[PDB]
RNA sequence: GGCGGUGGGGGAGCAUCUCCUGUAGGGGAGAUGUAACCCCCUUUACCUGCCGAACCCCGCCAGGCCCGGAAGGGAGCAACGGUAGGCAGGACGUCG
């Protein structure tokens, strides 16, 4: 959970600069990569090929090929380790028109009442007035621990503490909460700790309602386990299963739970983190990992691995290139110092550059004093070597110019 | 061991390297400043006109190294005192 | 349509000071101040997107630079991510 995010990123860490890979120094990262993630309770099977499409990858066809070195595998891991916990598909529609049916669900013991609330204040904030109906049985303090929770928003609900029953006490607050109901979430989960027995209830009322989306509360603690959960739910859901899982504080093992979830193909659209609505935010991946990795996450790759190609479509893309600009004789050095201006001139030159600002780069002429001495100082080189650079470029571009 | 002019530079802060309180923190400290008060004080320093401090990488600043085996900051209160009586 | 973006507490961290320390880089311990990370309480003051001050704003620090024989450590610029702050929409609050 944290620890893993704790074990792992000392293994990212170990990537340095110092010693460059020989090209095993990857393995000592692997084995405990992933050791990481079978100790924060991953499907070990998961993880073994985790470990494979890393060496079938950076150390094979590996080569500073992008984004330099260190930063290479500390980025196929990433790439991947995402992949796990899962592709991509957290796009939890809203309401077409005006009404959309939300159905909620998932074995006692979870956060299935609350995780009621919770995404109640979420589509709040989305933009729209959610209702919630509490199709189901509730222990006398249930009814101390929710309405309070719609009271703490705006969101109305129908509750039965008198007589009760099923397929109506949902009916009527379905023809009845309509005066403002831009989306309607529906808490009917019995109270099961079972999965079989949760998808029969859970029909009798998909045959009343035509869901847009029907949601299974899992959860975190529940490990790995939480996958043979979204597999019963997914074969038997028309794909309109989406899973949320919560309780991602209180256990070790649950990041090991996702990527169970993530076996699935069922897709997982929200995350737990605490209690308190606030902390609650959708599922994306890539986040995740920025998160979990700590450092620096994935935008931080698109411009340095952006502007790298086979270098024959670069390397000819200036080809016909011919208008000067700072980000495109910085695309020249990288065909001189490479492809064969003296080397240690093209490095330098390259380190300068490398150093300014898109703004600086892209029509460069606001670059003085107080930045020239900034630019000078942030890459280790003298007023005077940006300078040259600055020259070097007012010549190049005066010159290249018509056809 | 080294002393760099950075240790009692007024001007420059903590976290820029001073090590004596603003009291004892010569303004504009030169080598000159610090060779010399280190000889009143029975040592034998030797100056290298163009090392840097990392902390200000940018800028030669030299450094003075002395071989003395006592505590370096009362060297350095040692060698502020020294300086701010001066003729 | 208009108009509006709330108070705080805890600690990490950062800035400035003070004290000890290691024959370099450094290391310990505190006071004060804080927007930035984490978590909680209050509130309509929150969402999604693009911008954000080059640097004397935060993190993160590739390269490059520095100290070091090395190990390692420093400062720190782009990029990236954020604050302060802006342009949109949307929703909440108001209409004084």
């Amino acid at each position: 959970m944290d620890k893993l995010g704790e074990n792992l990123n000392k293994a990212l860490n170990k990537l340095k600069a110092a010693a460059f890979v020989d090209k095993k120094l990857i393995k000592e990262v692997i084995k405990d990569i992933q050791r990481a993630l079978i100790q924060a309770d991953v499907n070990v099977k998961l993880v073994l090929k985790m470990s494979k499409e890393i060496e079938r990858r950076a150390l094979e066809e590996k080569t500073p090929k992008g984004l330099s070195k260190k930063e290479h595998i500390i980025k196929i891991v990433y790439e991947e380790l995402v992949k796990l916990l899962g592709e991509e598909a957290k796009k939890l529609e809203l309401n077409p028109k005006k009404q959309n049916v939300i159905l909620l669900v998932g074995i006692q013991g979870s956060g299935k009442t609350t995780t009621a609330a919770k995404l109640a204040r979420y589509i709040q904030k989305r933009g729209l007035k959610p209702a919630l109906i509490a199709a189901d049985t509730y222990r006398p303090a249930a009814y101390e621990q929710l309405k309070q929770l719609a009271e703490k928003i705006h969101v109305p609900i129908y509750g039965d503490e008198t007589r009760t029953k099923s397929p109506v006490d949902i009916v009527k607050e379905g023809m009845e909460k309509f005066k403002k109901a831009d989306v309607l979430i529906i808490d009917t989960a019995g109270r099961h700790k079972e999965e079989k027995g949760l998808l029969e209830e859970m029909k009798q009322i998909k045959e009343i309602t035509n869901p847009d989306e029907i949601i299974l509360v899992i959860d975190g603690t529940i490990g790995q386990q939480a996958g043979i959960q979204a597999k019963a739910f997914k074969e038997a859901v028309g794909e309109i299963g989406s899973i949320i899982v919560t309780k991602l504080d209180g256990s070790a093992k649950g990041g090991g739970a996702l990527s169970a979830v993530a076996e699935t193909k069922a897709p997982i659209k929200f995350i737990g983190i605490g209690e308190g609505i606030d902390d609650l935010e959708p599922f994306d991946p890539k986040k995740f990992i920025s998160r979990l990795l700590g450092m620096g996450d994935l935008e931080s790759l698109l411009e340095k691995a952006e502007d790298m190609v086979d270098e024959k479509t670069e390397e000819s893309i200036d080809a016909i290139m011919r208008g000067k600009f700072t980000l495109n004789e910085l695309m020249t050095q990288l065909e001189a110092i490479e492809n064969m201006l003296t080397e240690a001139k093209i490095k330098k030159y390259k380190v300068i550059i490398s150093s300014m600002t898109k703004e600086e780069r892209e029509n460069p002429k606001i670059i003085k004093a107080s930045r020239i001495r900034r630019i000078a100082r942030g890459s280790g080189t003298t007023e005077n070597d940006v300078r040259e650079v600055l020259r070097y470029y007012e010549t190049t571009k005066n010159a290249i110019d018509k056809l | 061991m080294i002393i760099w002019p950075s240790y009692i530079d007024k001007k420059k802060s903590r976290r820029e390297g001073r090590k004596v309180p603003e009291e004892l923190a010569i303004e504009k400290p030169s080598l000159k400043d610090i060779e010399k008060a280190l000889k009143k004080l029975g040592l034998e320093p030797k100056i290298y006109r163009d090392k840097r401090y990392p902390r200000q990488h940018w800028e030669i600043c030299g450094c003075v190294e002395v071989d003395y085996k006592g505590n370096k900051l009362q060297l350095l209160k040692e060698i502020c005192k020294i300086i701010k009586g001066k003729n």
